[PDB]
């Protein structure tokens, strides 16, 4: 938006027209979902481990 | 030497227009004038007869 790094290919792609849209889901909530699934597999009730302890 | 020779009048539209620019106004110098904000910077790597550079 102004300043330095005159070699800035990503925004001159956007200035020429092509825009990489962000995905509609953030990676923070996706990583939190995967963490929730993993701790579901590791803790009671083991929904991701069919109700069975990990060991 | 009417319409020949070397000594030619510059009384057409002279494009040497030394206008300071720090807003989105196209230039009047080497190359075709595309969109540009002018970030005035100090550099030393120009030498000889090197006004313009490409990527």
């Amino acid at each position: 938006t102004g300043g330095s790094e005159i070699r800035d290919l990503l925004c001159v792609q956007s200035f020429n027209g092509i825009k990489v849209l962000p995905p509609i889901l953030s990676e923070s909530q996706i990583s939190g979902y995967t963490t929730a699934a993993t701790v579901a597999a590791m803790f009671p009730p083991w929904s991701a481990a069919a109700g069975i302890p990990f060991s | 030497g009417i319409n020949s020779g070397t000594t030619c009048s510059n009384d057409l539209l002279q494009p040497n227009t030394e206008v300071f620019t720090d807003v989105c106004v196209d230039y009047d110098l080497y190359g075709i004038t595309g969109q540009g904000i002018f970030k005035e910077v100090s550099a030393v790597y120009y030498n000889s007869w090197q006004n313009l550079l490409y990527d």
